[PDB]
């Protein structure tokens, strides 16, 4: 029951914060946490559509500004 | 330029765009297109914006 969460994120602490919830939510059943980034070109973000999108188990995406 | 293309991944085409900028400074373009996509349709337009 594993399962893999994209989002966007400025920094990486919230990558952090972000599976520190992994782990509340693996207190119910496994979680994984994508590798996100924000970047300042939307065509390099259209470029890493692919590069996120590449697995299986790819969710939802979280997207910051 | 008439330039083949086979049905192949769209983000592909993307990098084409500006692989066939690379061939020529292009212009105008026209692309021959399948019959049943317009989720393409809904791709190409804000990519050209």
């Amino acid at each position: 029951k594993i399962v893999n969460i994209g989002a966007v994120l400025s920094t990486r602490k919230h990558e952090q914060m972000f599976r520190e919830a992994v782990n509340q939510a693996n207190k119910r059943i496994q979680l994984q946490a994508t590798s996100v980034t924000h970047k300042p070109n939307a065509i390099q973000m259209a470029l890493s559509v692919c590069e996120d999108l590449i697995s299986s188990q790819v969710y939802a995406i979280l997207v910051s500004h | 330029e008439l330039v083949a293309m086979n049905e192949t991944d769209p983000k592909s085409i993307i990098t084409r765009i500006c692989d066939l900028m690379s061939d020529r400074k292009i212009q105008g373009v026209v692309f021959a297109d399948d019959t049943d996509q317009e989720a393409i349709a809904q791709i190409l337009d804000f990519i050209s914006a």
